[PDB]
């Protein structure tokens, strides 16, 4: 069977996109279509005759659903079922309907949830909706829990005489408006004694399933109309089968053949590629306190350490920065020397010119190279403001890896906006293991098309956003293009260190036409395109090459004395050896050294004892 | 609108409005920014 | 019934216990006053007029139940609920009734297991029982599992046909004997369709949860008769809570409030003393061989291997040795290097004299040897033959620990009968975690006594039964009572490396009367009750103590060199200092080295600067 | 009774005996072994 397609959901109160247009067309582009809102559902200012009837697919909310300041007359909400409450409103509410009026006293009339049957965690606010009709007629303790039902407040006024009387069909006048299809369908409080939960009927033989959510077609697990904590396959568990099970006969754990890993609120076969996988069976993103992220055995892991396990610093939007929303000077110093973000970054212009309305003082960008020591981001990185006077990510050189968990919208982990920089200059950049990338907006940078992105996409269905940066043949033209020192893979600047792979060979960091072979001040060889340099005691050979490896043992030709296979600068005079025996040597014709007489103690400058006159 | 206080309350030159029904403050973002203070750029539609 | 009385149950299949009357007795000391058999129930060679109405009692067997070759006529096991077949006869049968007929073709006849309604895994075989009726009415669907309702093998002949029919009130006329509470209660094949497993009615209001096994008294699941797999201390669950939750909306783990251990059918909340705890919070007996186990915090965990982690060789009766019954000359090959023996170690008569129906050869007594590096048992030790010229347990000598894990008769983790040997020589056994001991029926075993048992074991309930050795009158009256060199806690024979503890000071392994402080041999000091020698560069003195310490920081007397803080025969020439120069120390007449300039770094024989020549 | 094939079968002075109904071999235990075979010594009653 096939996926329900879902929404992110938006996360922005009371506040208004633009005008009374530019905020419909966005509340349209984003839950069109949606059956399954993982965040939180918000409709408000709408103005009367817009047409919301794209809200008629929407099925479960995972967060709160909040409907305020409308004046439309109508929001049809007639197939949402579920209000999981992950999230709430005014810190109590997962369901908040609020102030639906215009100036005279006319607005919200109709809003049709006629398939609202549970609201797992929170409670439900109404208050001065003075047009809203066949509301207060609704059971609520057939849909709210009981541990809420003393946290909800319910205040219905409407007064006036503009609405019609319930179809008399169902219990107790409970409708959610006109008509036989209309109005409240009870499915906790008409239990019999002995339904756990959720029942369809009145009769003992109607109880459905502990792991429905809403209601049930059948007795069984799924027969769920939507399950309440995990989800199976097709059914609804309660906790994702375990990998290993107890055997209570042998005493001993042995391997379950339909154990699944436990990966959000589902069971899947094996965790994503760029999540951790603890030993539980369930993928998590960040090891625990006494644990640090263990290399890939082909996947991630955690390992227990000994004593201090590193220094790790929380991202934004986590741990204490949960309600930072940007970097701010106060709180730049605890990422001091942490080599691994785990979380998020955000730097936005607020850092630059300081916040008042939070007691935050403007950040100093010579600061910034806080962050120089980062190598791994397992969030995402959003940059929307950079000093002016840099021209490139500076901070930033030593960035090897993006996790891309968490990702901006749900879709972005790269994202680099409206900025003055001319090049991007994440010079060590390797890997973007989940997300997008979107790179747009920077009115210079043009070295920015010539990377080829779908190396470092980990995975598939990841693309690449980079439109309006500069030109692509205005600073062509203007010579701003990479280094012909550089393969035709690409280019992160102008520099022969900015480039991906090297066209001949490389002195470490650096791109360079040839090693120094035959001539050159400090002699190299070549291995793998690299240039290494010879052992100080290799002979600067004008004629042939110099030296076949590293150590003095490839030497051509030795530049002092010669120590057996080593080339030596001076013949060993106090070495360790055997039996607490030091070691001396001496230099005979061809500079070869051979040990002293064993008697010698003082050393010897020729062989046996004639040679050292003591 | 809204009190002295919450002046650059809203980022990304939005203004700040008062709500006389709830009691509130909110920001009415400029075109491209969401969030609840207009933090965020729109990187989902047009740049 | 806050518990239930258990006992082990036989393993004899078809063996006889000596007489009709012997056999008769085993059977009733075994089962007297049980309710839950650990093991198998087996009723075999029960003559005619002999009480059975001990049986009554028994509500579950936990392996199979064999009745066979009896020739009592009523065998009452009416409260017989379930058969957990863990263990099968004839790899097919939960249950086996089989030719009870004498030679006048009498036999059984009443066979009244009315309660019997559940069998969980395994077949039933019924052949050859000529007098037994009212049986073959029985429905046998309701019972067994479908999945071996294809192996059941029953035949039922009754020529005689003496017996009367069943009960009108009898579903099918299906009874177990006369009477009406003899007819047979289905519980599984006559309910709706909306009841997955066991149900009490035919109406869909009746449906048992999925945990009960035989049937229920309610919907709940703190409401079955027997439990099918755990036990929560008042619940019957599939698997123990876990300790710690996933979380769908963190992905992380989280604390469980109510997370239970393992340990067999039970969740409990921490596991026995000497059981290992695993991260997934059960009681295991040995884990994995990717890992090792290790003491940590009281509990006893087990972490990864790395590499080459210790040996650790099983045990006899578990692995590849549960063909095998004692340490035959075939095995002992595979104990070479184990200082951890992973189950139990049975020495049985059989060893020494080699088995035909096995094909071992008779074991040489000198091969014993291999055992020396032995450190511990996780099971028990069980001796029953030894060498005849021994005097004493010499191949268990380093033996410190035995767990007990798994025990003798599910009771004795120690137990050394029937031995000619003198005495028992473990001069290394500081704990029997569990378990009691049994040291009887050695025609000549002294010192036996002397050892508290209490301070070795580990768990309170554990006994002792040494009984029946050589007289304790006659041990000293041939002086066979241990050294009086030694503390009142105990010898393991006669010689003073064999006590417990000493009365004066220990050297070593071996206590004496005083660590010779003033004469004799080289002298030492005493600390913690022992005989610690101080370095022979510490020069002796026949006078007074002649050291304080290892180190030379508090000698008395120094012949060597004393530099400075301490003492060397030959004050240092050249060890690795500072100023990455071979620090050097000249000769001194106070034999107090000190350093001279970095210029006679030769030998620099003579002191001051000025004062070292060549 | 039983062939030579089961010679020894019943450990501490057993003695082999045929099941001809069941058409099985068995061991008849002297008072004081237990198992299959009369391999063990029964601790826990007689030492």
């Amino acid at each position: 069977l096939e996926e329900k397609k879902v929404c992110q959901g938006t996360s922005n109160k009371l506040t208004q996109l633009g005008t009374f247009e530019d905020h419909f067309l966005s509340l349209q582009r984003m839950f069109n279509n949606c059956e399954v809102v993982l965040g939180n559902l918000e409709i408000t200012y709408v103005q009367r005759n817009y047409d919301l009837s794209f809200l008629k697919t929407i099925q479960e909310v995972a967060g709160y659903v909040l409907i305020a300041l409308n004046t439309v007359e109508r929001i049809p909400l007639e197939n949402l079922q579920i209000i999981r409450g992950n999230m709430y409103y005014e810190n109590s509410y997962a369901l908040a309907v609020l102030s639906n009026y215009d100036a005279n006293k006319t607005g919200l009339k109709e809003l049709p949830m006629r398939n609202l049957q549970e609201i797992l965690h929170g409670a439900v606010r109404f208050s001065n909706n003075p047009a809203l009709c066949n509301v207060e007629s609704i059971q609520w303790r057939d849909i709210v829990s009981s541990d809420f039902l003393s946290n909800m407040s319910m205040d219905f006024q409407n007064h006036l005489g503009s609405c019609q009387k319930c179809d008399p069909s169902c219990p107790n006048g409970s409708c959610w408006g006109a008509g036989e299809e209309n109005c409240q369908k009870l499915t906790k409080i008409i239990c019999a004694q002995q339904c756990s939960g959720r029942c369809r009927g009145k009769s003992p033989s109607d109880c459905c399933h502990n792991q429905c959510a809403a209601g049930c077609t059948g007795p069984r697990e799924s027969d769920c109309l939507v399950c309440r904590k995990f989800r199976n396959e097709a059914t609804c568990k309660d906790t994702c089968p375990p990998l290993m099970l107890y055997n209570p006969t042998t005493y001993q754990m042995d391997v379950n053949p339909e154990g699944k890993y436990s990966f959000g609120a589902t069971c899947v076969k094996k965790c994503p590629r760029n999540y951790v996988v603890t030993d539980h069976g369930s993928c998590v993103r960040a090891c625990g306190a006494d644990s640090y992220e263990m290399e890939e055995d082909g996947v991630r892991k955690c390992k227990k350490c000994e004593g201090p396990c590193r220094k790790v610093c929380n991202g934004i939007g986590i741990g204490e920065f949960k309600d930072s929303l940007s970097i701010n000077a106060t709180n730049i110093k605890h990422f001091k020397n942490c080599t691994s973000i785990s979380g998020d970054l955000h730097i936005l212009p607020v850092a630059f010119r300081g916040d008042s309305f939070t007691h935050t003082p403007p950040l100093d960008p010579q600061e910034l190279d806080i962050l120089k020591t980062v190598k791994e981001i397992t969030g995402f990185l959003l940059i929307q403001a950079w000093p002016e006077n840099r021209t490139d990510l500076h901070a930033f050189e030593n960035l090897e890896i993006i996790r891309g968990r968490t990702k901006q919208h749900g879709q972005f982990s790269l994202a680099v906006v409206s900025l003055n920089i001319t090049s991007l200059g994440l010079r060590s950049l390797k890997e973007i293991s989940d997300g997008d990338v979107i790179i747009s907006g920077n009115k210079n940078l043009c070295y920015a098309n010539t990377i080829n992105w779908k190396k470092l996409f980990g995975t598939s269905g990841q693309k690449t956003k980079i439109i309006s940066n500069r030109g692509e043949n205005s600073c062509k033209a203007t010579g701003q293009v990479c280094h012909a020192l550089c393969s035709p893979e690409g280019c992160w600047g102008p520099e022969p260190r900015d480039c991906v792979s090297c066209r001949n060979v490389s002195r470490g960091r650096e791109c360079v036409d040839k090693c120094n072979l035959l001539e050159g001040e400090p002699r190299e060889f070549v291995e793998n395109s690299e240039c290494i340099q010879c052992h100080p005691e290799c002979l600067p050979q004008a004629m042939n090459i110099t030296c076949t490896g590293r150590g003095p043992d490839n030497c051509i030709q030795c530049a002092h004395y010669i120590d057996g296979p080593h080339c030596v600068k001076t013949c060993p005079a106090g070495v360790m050896g055997e039996n607490n025996t030091l070691v001396w040597k001496y230099a005979d014709a061809g500079h070869v050294c051979h040990l002293c007489h064993p008697n010698c103690t003082y050393g010897c400058t020729g062989p046996g004892l004639e040679g050292c006159p003591t | 609108e809204c009190p002295l206080s919450h002046d650059g309350y809203c980022l990304h030159d939005g203004v700040c409005m008062y709500i006389e029904a709830l009691d509130k403050y909110a920001c009415n973002c400029v075109v491209g920014y969401i969030g609840e203070r207009c933090q965020y750029r729109d990187l989902k539609w047009w740049e």
